[PDB]
RNA sequence: AAACUUUCAACAACGGAUCUCUUGGUUCUCGCAUCGAUGAAGAACGCAGCGAAAUGCGAUACGUAAUGUGAAUUGCAGAAUUCCGUGAAUCAUCGAAUCUUUGAACGCACAUUGCGCCCCUUGGUAUUCCAGGGGGCAUGCCUGUUUGAGCGUCAUUU
RNA sequence: CGUGGAGGUCAGUGACGAAGCCUAGACCGUAAGGUCGGGUCGAACGGCCUCUAGUGCAGAUCUUGGUGGUAGUAGCAAAUAUUCAAAUGAGAACUUUGAAGACUGAAGUGGGGAAAGGUUCCACGUCAACAGCAGUUGGACGUGGGUUAGUCGAUCCUAAGAGAUGGGGAAGCUCCGUUUCAAAGGCCUGAUGCAGGCCACCAUCGAAAGGGAAUCCGGUUAAGAUUCCGGAACCUGG
RNA sequence: GUCGAAUUUGGGUAUAGGGGCGAAAGACUAAUCGAACCAUCUAGUAGCUGGUUCCUGCCGAAGUUUCCCUCAGGAUAGCAG
RNA sequence: AUAUUGGCGAGAGACCGAUAGCGAACAAGUACAGUGAUGGAAAGAUGAAAAGAACUUUGAAAAGAGAGUGAAAAAGUACGUGAAAUUGUUGAAAGGGAAGGGCAUUUGAUCAGACA
RNA sequence: UUGACCUCAAAUCAGGUAGGAGUACCCGCUGAACUUAAGCAUAUCAAUAAGCGGAGGAAAAGAAACCAACCGGGAUUGC
């Protein structure tokens, strides 16, 4: 069976402020 | 390993004998079920972590 | 790299075969088995634990001899043979 | 039986994975990993109400 | 919350109730086994009844010493008083009770007139013999009732 | 086919030692005929005639030690009954049933009468 | 006008819903009291004419004795006298036995199929060295036996 | 109005076909729905008066399973490189053999090992699935065969360290401690007791790279060899 | 960038979670770290977000009053059948 | 006299009917995942009986087309029934930058009938 | 010199017993927080869960250093 994750994370940054 | 224990070495010779198919003959008797051998084992595709 | 180069230098057992309950569970350096204990005298089992219990519980094996003990009571324990009646 | 659609010890994976939030099985290579668990329309799980 | 004109209930609900929840299905099935136990005793302790003899005496507060009702046993003035001894009456059937202490002439004499009568109405077999036979009653209390005076 | 417990019974110690021999030399053949011909259920036979010589020459040689340790107080732990552990650890018949002097004198004087409240 | 796209029907696909089934689960009720140093529960490795597994068993290894029943087992082969009988059978019952290596686990160890000591006996010209066969060697505590320790201590000889 | 199950009745329907499914075929109801014809199928089901409830789905980034469009689409583009003939075969760019052109270039794409794997090693048969093309080939599938030691390792010693005992803690699971506040045992002269004398480390576990008694050459197998065969040597115990 | 040392490294071994380890970045402690992983208390609590399954007939509103650590919430009077 | 989600032997239910009921109706604490504590599934149904398709023909074979067994292959070990999404062929119909729906009628196809 | 006594030891001394499993119910020790209070600390959950020691077919309790204030009752347990 193919487990799954988390599949990225991070490489989003941060918008506007 | 080739330097190996006397009691890893006994657990491989029973992995050894357990890899067969299932005997034709058994699928012949009165109210069988049995279709293959499910518990087969491949250096390939499992390990046997012992 | 934290990931698949790491995993390549994984060449050694933390974990052997148990002498009572086999199930290469025997920590190496520290001599105790994870999952009954050994050498401790008792084995090893948690009331939180109620599946653990149960997957090692009596019954769960050949019992080779309390098996027959229920067959001994119901004739009072006798002692002799069949008189060839 | 009381036991019945409780013996898991699933969590809920949160939002942020696309998935939605009832709690799950966990581990891998089993088939059930991953799975609704406990609410009451999850296959497996437990009724609405257990009959007492 | 508090909503409407409604008493204020007191439930005490609030521990782990569910795991002491007895409900009695078993009501009838004990009432088989009670019934069951009773006719076999009878059987192992025949011709006796199944009772022992108790006294007369009276209910103690002030909300129920009007009334006389059934007690312990008989205490050992009244078991000298009726020509018995302790250690015999006990072997006869007759309940004694060491505790109780005669306070009130009424009483006594109604306990000793209650001792006379039933050993007028009992036959105690000779220790070695043929016994006569006799049928067996299974209850005293019920041969000798209480009344109220 | 096989051997027969019965009629061993009536053979001696040493009799009984010489057809286990003659068994065992005899599978050993058999043995050599099962990797030429496909197929040999004899040595079923033979296999279970050397366990019943062997259980009655067990059963004659504990019987001769029941014999030598007739009525002493002290036999084999492997001749004991084999009941259960707390049944071996219980009171005797006899040593329950030991009452003092001072009760049985009471248990005589005042025992328990037979009697019916009809009439 | 075809192709192509879409709606519907008949046949054929993919999929396993529905219906009818059930040697399983689940709740209630009644009766009983039976594990272990006489080595348990559990684990490891092995055993069949042809088995990998579940089930059974332990070098007497799908089983040995004993008792009841009285012609099978079956997938193929075999057994054939075992059919008017101390007798078939993965039969039922079970009171006599065997029960490998382990495990509270007990000579000491044990990521070792590692290393010792004592007793009887057999072979190697052998009490001492070597091998084979059989029987033993843990710890706490109770009651007794034997051998002891101490100016703790009594009597007695000189 | 509809669904699962319960008590009563219709001496209800049915292998001469119950239930289920399909049917731009028919009728009744405003509706929820109810009824009939035909096809498919094969063993049970319904009307009415009442009882009871795990009783009605379009959604919940709902649970589990199945399946589309995107779509024969993205793509199968690193590590210089392949070609000619015969053989086998139903079939050959990819197997076998022969010829040719190239590369790793001795801190190799060579020859052996340690951890880890566990039969992948070798032979005969063999292509349904796997080798993201192919396949007659294969580390695949079926069936067998194969690992030989007084001298090489382990075994023995001790290292950082782990840990029995004697003891002291802790309600207890157990904690501290390693020669410590202990009556802690075994050898020889001689005769299994006995005359002496000598000797206090303190159990044990802990290295297939440290310390360490002893084996080299030639031949041999489909696959084993400092292990087998031939010859020539060496160490320990007796 | 550095390449004879404060060097690189195998096996053995010690330190275990409010603890370790840290030439100090809140870094590392099995792809997890401003407090790891596993089972249980546990269906933890939510005044907050989403969902809540058949038809017809008759009637049918409120976003206002007073009190509240009251202001995305309740009690209370009103409107409603 | 009282307790009993454990062990053993019995009798029952207005309970569930294979996504339900215990996790497990089956070689289920099984295969499988993790160094470890632990995590932990899917999977029942040919027929009364295998009577499981001898033999003929095309192909290298798998298989196809015939023949045959059966009450039935619209039961062929991919096996009771066999829905839907998604799909191939045949038939009918429409189609200038979506498709589908409501009121009315023309055209084609289909349905019923009073009847005496 | 010999024989006792007290206390303390050693034996592969003669015969015994204890551990471990099970744990639904039973006898104790130890012991939380989530949660409720519309916040929170006493309180609550709870003398509960987890951890540890100890038994039986039942366990535990039990023949009053009890209850009472009556015209007095009379071991224990359960409804």
């Amino acid at each position: 069976h193919h487990p799954r994750y988390v599949v990225l994370a991070s490489h989003l940054g941060r918008m506007m402020m | 390993a080739a330097q190996k224990s006397f009691r890893i070495k006994q657990k491989m010779a029973k992995a050894k004998k357990q890899n067969r198919p299932l005997p034709q003959w058994i699928r012949l008797r009165t109210n069988n079920t049995i279709r293959y051998n499910a518990k087969r084992r491949n250096w390939r595709r499992t390990k046997m972590n012992i | 790299g934290k990931g698949t180069p790491s995993f390549g230098k994984r060449h050694n057992k933390s974990h052997t075969l148990c002498n009572r309950c086999g199930r290469r569970s025997f920590h190496v350096q520290k001599k105790t088995c994870s999952s009954c204990g050994y050498p401790a005298a008792k084995t090893r089992s948690y009331n939180w634990g109620a599946k653990a219990k149960r997957r090692h519980t009596t019954g769960t094996g050949r019992m080779r001899y309390l098996k027959h003990v229920s067959r001994r009571f119901k004739n009072g324990f006798q002692t002799g043979s069949a008189s060839k009646a | 039986s009381e036991k019945a659609g409780h013996q898991t010890s699933a969590e809920s994976w949160g939002t942020g994975r696309a998935v939605a939030r009832i709690p799950r099985v966990g581990g891998g290579g089993t088939g059930r990993s991953g799975q609704g668990a406990f609410g009451n329309m999850c296959r497996g799980g437990r009724m609405f109400a257990p009959t007492k | 919350a508090i909503s409407k004109n409604l008493p204020i209930l007191k439930n005490h609900f609030r521990k782990h109730w569910q795991e002491r929840v007895k409900v009695h299905f078993d009501q009838a099935g004990k009432k088989v086994s009670r019934r069951n136990a009773r006719a076999t005793r009878a059987a192992k302790i025949a011709p006796r009844p199944l009772d022992l003899l108790r006294p007369v005496v009276r209910a103690p507060t002030v909300k129920y010493n009007r009334k006389v009702r059934a007690g312990r046993g008989f205490t050992l003035a009244e078991v000298k008083a009726a020509g018995l001894t302790a250690a015999y009456a006990r072997t006869i059937g007759i309940a004694v009770d060491h505790r109780r202490q005669n306070r009130n002439q009424e009483i006594f004499d109604a306990n000793v007139q209650r001792l006379k009568e039933y050993q007028s109405k009992i036959i105690v077999f000779p220790r070695n013999g043929k016994a006569p036979e006799a049928e067996q009653v299974l209850s005293a209390a019920a041969t000798f009732p209480i009344a109220q005076p | 086919a096989g051997v027969k417990a019965y009629e061993l019974r009536t053979k001696s110690k040493e009799q009984l030692a010489s057809q286990l021999v003659d068994l065992k030399k005899e599978l050993a053949e058999l043995k050599v005929q099962k990797l030429s011909r496909p197929s040999l259920p004899k040595i079923k036979t033979v296999r279970k005639s050397i366990a019943c010589v062997l259980t009655v020459i067990n059963e004659q040689q504990r019987e001769a030690v029941r014999q030598l340790y007739k009525g002493k107080k002290y036999q084999p732990k492997d001749l004991r009954a084999k009941k259960t552990r707390a049944l071996r650890r219980a009171l005797t018949k006899f040593e329950a049933s030991q009452v003092t002097e001072k009760q049985r004198k009471k248990q005589i004087a005042f025992p328990q009468r037979k009697y019916a409240i009809k009439a």
